[PDB]
């Protein structure tokens, strides 16, 4: 999660 | 040969940085989508998808190519 | 953190036609590579490698995009 900054996504549904 | 979905369930319709990819992924229409999707790994740990029909998508991806090129 | 390779050690010496190309896969250098390398699946379910230092890679390849943009 740290990975962002203050930033990709706060919702996941993207699993190809 | 029933039912076969697109590899983008749904595409991330909202501006990010390009600093966040390391690896990109295309995949032209298949046996499974009748299009083009934008693919790519989310240095989160994540995989996302990109839709090209937005502008922002065409130069943060752009710049990944250049910059993976320059490199 | 002791020793890893490129995803991609060898190259296609063999120009193409990306009719055969249905996936594309570019790889920026990571921590396994140092430097960048545009890999590719063919519909038959293989993968290879091709190397940007050709210039028919960057033709076959550029066709790819602009039949999948064009799609």
């Amino acid at each position: 999660m740290w990975d962002f900054d203050d930033m990709p996504p706060a919702d996941e549904d993207y699993s190809p | 040969a029933k039912e076969l979905r697109c590899q983008c369930i749904k595409t991330y319709s909202k501006p990010f940085h390009p600093k966040f990819i390391k690896e990109l992924r295309v995949i032209e229409s298949g046996p499974h989508c009748a299009n083009t999707e934008i693919i790519v790994k989310l240095s989160d740990g994540r995989e996302l998808c990109l839709d090209p029909k937005e502008n922002w998508v065409q130069r943060v991806v752009e710049k990944f190519l250049k910059r993976a090129e320059n490199s």
